[PDB]
């Protein structure tokens, strides 16, 4: 959408991870298995149950219809209480209706810039460490292991470590 | 050349969709539905308090008596009021209940009546206490009268000067009822009262009435082509009500102590009991939900999802899978 | 080096918009979704004729005063037009009894059929013409409202008047009738014999009594007696029981209401347009496709919806240079 | 402008391009000109068409505005009724025109969005065969030919093609 | 090597912000928008003083409530102040009529100027100062309004009264009047002498007719009697006519509308605090240039727009670390 | 944050600096300080408040309740008249909170962009010719005077000067 990430240069999910929002999918030789992002799906939750319970919040004291008669030479104000309650009726369907079609739209977004602020927060980490294939995907220079790949998400990165055997495979 | 890192989102089998403003219809991971769509359609207990469901009568047969609400003469706490569209029991006898619409919304403001006596059928020595009744108001076929007022009619071709004082020597307010009769003619003002030119007046710290019956002609209503007029008053606690009359008076008997003031509603409904319970009805049925929002109906009494207009209301609490 | 570009679009447009935080901003492509302009007419609504009352009140309508003759018999209507100040409203002063109540029940009615109810001939021991006012002019001549009878003793007396009529027609009836007020005891046994008098009307729902106020008042147009007048719906198959001994201002025509459903009253000056539309405004008739309008809040018919801006344009193009 | 695409690091717009709403330039040897950019362009008339129709689906109901008269004595709740009307109609007023307000700002950093995932697109496409000049350009480390311009254009673009080629220039 | 980083502001704020996604959110800038800040006094507005009814309620101060005096001959005010319940009200227990509605019209005026329009000694064949009561009374002794007249028959008789009195002012009139319920049919006789009585008012507007209600009351302020009062607007070269033959409250002085505008009566318990204002409220004065107010609904004079919140802050400047 | 450059690629905001909103660290041949960029801030500072008086002129136009009486036969149309003014107070009440919390949020990725948008402009000017640190910062490859820097600022850094000096290091 508006960040370009989700359905962006990635075209699709994946239906294989489930103990996530987002996350990151490895493709070594020790092994191979998807894993989530705690950090970044958990902003992430919270943040959209902020929404949805300041959305309540913000709805919970609209206007609330009362009963009332009158006899049939007060028709006049029978037509001004209807015609009242009905308007307020309109203004909060109105207000309801809208306030949920916006943030609706701003909470896929904001899906879309987590997304792309993860790849941003490793194609950094990395430099020319990686490939950029365009994907969504990092093709190592070298050979990562399992305890390398849970450093690019444990926070930090041997870079200067690894720096080593990067250029060395560059070249050729 | 392999050894590659990925980075993506989560998919699944949902197609629980949302809209947005330049997109309808996005098929998305999770959503929250917030809209209460549902009802049983059935009235209930809110919550263990019973409403006062009034059949077939209305408010006014009610408070008056109309012989064939008998049903309703004793009554405990309620929590909301329940009247048919057009109750077929109002005045057995045809006229007016004046202030009707500022009376029912009193109603509204309160949850509990106790009917006493303040002035015994009994008490009215030199006049006629129990010959006023109608073909109009019947009980068990038998002609009979409202049961919360009487008739008074002239006793040994006399209807002297009446002179009744009540004091409200209670500790809540009073509801009291009366009324005047119009007749229809010299003639049948002559039979019922002997006097022909007559008045009512009523006096209270606020209250100071002075009626006249307009004998004359009138289109026949359930049968009775003369007319009923009734009035009310909050009596206060220590205030007291004085009546005044030569005839064509309609007394109080029983009046009705406001023991106990709260949030009810009195709404109009054809659908029936349920001896269910609720902590939120709808004139249509009640309503168990943890919804922020509802399209039932727009009026509610209990704590409530608020109304909308909508049909659909889903918040996306997901991202846009496929 | 080869070289490629990308960019965007740019035109010829002026178009402006305005963001919570830039105004005035040129946009390639914009939609105006607000309509700002009208005839300057009153025209048709779904080809059906306004009734417009020219300067007769609809007061004066249903009474007939003398100089709203046009209106004597009027066809289906689809809304009502005043002026902000009809001249021919009351011809005798007075009041019109729960009027605004009842010009309400009016913008629910489509059309009138008049009928006598009680003929003015049948008046047999009472003087049914003169009858007549000065303030009430026709043809520059004395007259009265013509629905409705002044009537007077006859031969030096007033015998109590007992008439009915009882609705046996398919549709709800509208009624008129009155009370004179006399100006002092002479006045009163001139027009009527007895100085003590009363007038009382019963249907179902109606049961009256009125009883003539004779004090002094000052004069308008002319008089200073007073005629205050009543109306009621009579349903069908109930019936109108009048009883009088003096002051009673009599029916004689009545209106069947024939068609009811969606019609108004608004205040205009604006002149007849000869055109239809399907959406009107007392400045004059709209004849959109746009969401929205600031021509009047006050309209008829299917219209756009009302907004008081001046300036209502969404931006459908991107920022040009 | 939000993303820093339209009237950002790209200056202006152009006035040459008419086959939509964004585009590219080339410039080699068989020579230049505009070729509008097909699908991102349909994507954007389908999504704000939807903007547009969705402000008029949200608000056909709205306050019924009757005319009810008063008599003299009737001061109070003739007042009642005027407050209540204009009341209203400045409700729905202030409704419909922040409503027009905040998506207008929306609207535009929508195409200013869509822009700078265009760009973005061909970058990630074009790897390091071609300079980034920052004024939304590239200079090719090749030779880009028409059948080449429609490749970039198309999302065909074969870069070990013309990788060989590309490495060249880039050192000497 | 040598570095350049790319970066932004942090400061000392402590302010927080508020977002659909987030609450607290301490920020670098933030201007507060909403004023939560009154002096609790009642103060002039625009350089005009109330007019503090004290325990004098708008009807004990038009009648004339003894008790009432301080507001004899008030001079201009911008808007006026009752307490909830006066004390002074009606000293003779009865009621107003379209007491509420009145007041309304007092909402849009600003200063009155009284004349005595009929006056006391004017009264030849009645009892002018005979009409006193300990419901009302002042300085220990038995009195009565002091804006209208309680007349008593004379020598045992009480003959029509018959006074009219013609608006010759520029402005509108404010009269009223009054009758008197008699207890029983043996005060009566002794007040009033005719066993039956009535009062008529007229105008080009007015048609009225009172007649007093008899009966048996609790006391109030000791007096089972009680009193109807009644007003009306006299225009200018129109006349009020007043017939009576009993029972009959006659006004002596009346009310020329002289300054008409925007004004309020506010019920407030606040006393008066002799300071300035642009803006006022029933809990006390505001001076404000925020946009936005917490204080009360109901105000008067320029002022913010009022909100329910109790926080509205607009962020400025960045998220803070 | 949205656009990730406050505060997920820069971790903290600057003590330091105060000139304006978004500027520059810069440690050199002749020493460290900050510096700000005067006109980038200033576009920021513009927008922001004519935000703030457009949230404002919105509301100019509101709602005023009125005191009206009613007697003790009138509690239906009074009762209709508090829920009519309590209904509007909401209304506004609503209108108001909502549209500054939804600015609110607005306004923090306004800045957020900004920044980001400044990071991009520095970027684009540098390429080969510096490391990406990738904390918001940039390595030089050569060394770098003031001019140099100040001209990094003024959105004229010479860039085919200085490619020798870091064609040595790879
Ligand atoms: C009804 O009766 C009560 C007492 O039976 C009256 O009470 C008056 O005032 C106080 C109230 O606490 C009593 O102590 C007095 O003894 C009572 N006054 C008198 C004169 O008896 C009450 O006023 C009576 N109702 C009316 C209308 O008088
Ligand atoms: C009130 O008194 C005034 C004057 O005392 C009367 O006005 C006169 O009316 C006639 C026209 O009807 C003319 O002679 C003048 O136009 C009026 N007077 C003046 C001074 O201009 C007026 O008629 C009286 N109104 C009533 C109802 O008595
Ligand atoms: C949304 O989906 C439904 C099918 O349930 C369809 O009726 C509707 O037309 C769709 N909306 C749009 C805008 O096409
Ligand atoms: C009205 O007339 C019809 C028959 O003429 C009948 O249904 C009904 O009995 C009459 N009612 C009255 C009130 O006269
Ligand atoms: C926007 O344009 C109008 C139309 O001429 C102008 O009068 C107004 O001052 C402008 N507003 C601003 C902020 O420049
Ligand atoms: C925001 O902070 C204040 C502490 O001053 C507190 O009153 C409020 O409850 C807090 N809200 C949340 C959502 O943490």
């Amino acid at each position: 959408g508006l960040f370009g990430a989700i359905a962006g240069f990635i075209e699709g999910g994946w239906q294989g991870m489930v103990d996530g929002w987002y996350g990151y999918h490895h493709s070594n030789e020790q092994g191979s298995g998807y894993a989530a992002d705690k950090e970044s799906t958990q902003k992430a939750i919270d943040g959209v149950t902020n929404k949805v319970n300041s959305i309540i919040d913000k709805m919970n004291t609209q206007f609330e219809a009362v009963g009332r008669e009158f006899n049939n030479l007060e028709r006049r104000i029978e037509n001004l209480n209807k015609k009242m309650e009905d308007g307020f009726l309109d203004v909060w369907t109105y207000n309801a209706e809208l306030l949920v079609l916006m943030e609706n739209e701003r909470t896929l977004d904001f899906h879309d810039s987590n997304v792309k602020n993860l790849y941003d927060k490793v194609r950094l980490q990395l430099r020319d460490n990686a490939k950029e294939l365009g994907n969504g995907c990092f093709e190592f220079y070298h050979k990562c292991d399992n305890e390398c790949m849970e450093s690019v998400r444990n926070g930090t990165y041997d870079y200067p470590q690894y720096s080593e055997e990067a250029r060395l495979k560059r070249e050729e | 050349p392999g050894d590659q890192i990925c980075i993506g989102y989560h998919a699944n089998n949902s197609t629980e969709q949302v809209d947005t403003i330049m997109e309808k219809n996005v098929t998305v991971t999770h959503a929250q539905d917030i809209l209460e769509k549902t009802h049983n359609g059935k009235l209930c207990d809110l919550d263990g308090v019973k409403p006062l469901i009034l059949r077939d009568c209305s408010v006014a047969g009610w408070l008056l008596g109309n012989p064939m609400c008998d049903e309703f003469i004793n009554v405990p706490e309620w929590s909301y009021i329940v009247e048919k569209a057009n109750p077929a029991n109002d005045l057995c006898y045809p006229g007016n209940f004046n202030d009707y619409e500022e009376l029912k919304h009193l109603l509204s403001r309160i949850n509990h009546f106790e009917k006493i006596q303040i002035i015994p059928k009994s008490s009215w020595s030199d006049h006629e206490a129990s010959s006023g009744v109608s073909s109009a108001c019947p009980y068990q076929g038998t002609p009979s009268f409202f049961r919360n007022v009487v008739w008074l009619i002239k006793k040994n071709n006399t209807y002297p000067t009446i002179k009744r004082s009540y004091n409200n020597t209670n500790q809540e307010d009073l509801l009291i009822l009366w009324g005047i009769h119009h007749s229809n003619d010299a003639a049948e003002q002559t039979k019922l009262y002997q006097n022909p030119t007559t008045y009512i007046s009523v006096g209270t710290s606020t209250l100071n009435q002075r009626l006249v019956p307009k004998i004359a002609t009138r289109s026949k209503v359930n049968g009775q082509s003369g007319r009923m007029d009734f009035f009310w008053t909050i009596l206060k606690p220590n205030d007291a009500i004085n009546f005044e009359s030569n005839g064509n008076f309609i007394a109080p008997e029983y009046a009705y102590k406001i023991v106990k003031k709260g949030d009810s509603a009195i709404i109009k409904s054809e659908v029936e009991y349920g001896n269910c319970n609720t902590k939120c009805q709808t004139p249509i049925g009640a309503i168990n939900s943890s919804m922020p929002f509802h399209n039932i109906h727009p009026l509610t009494i209990g704590e409530c999802p608020k109304y909308v207009k909508s049909n659909k209301l889903v918040l996306a609490t997901g991202l846009r899978n496929s």
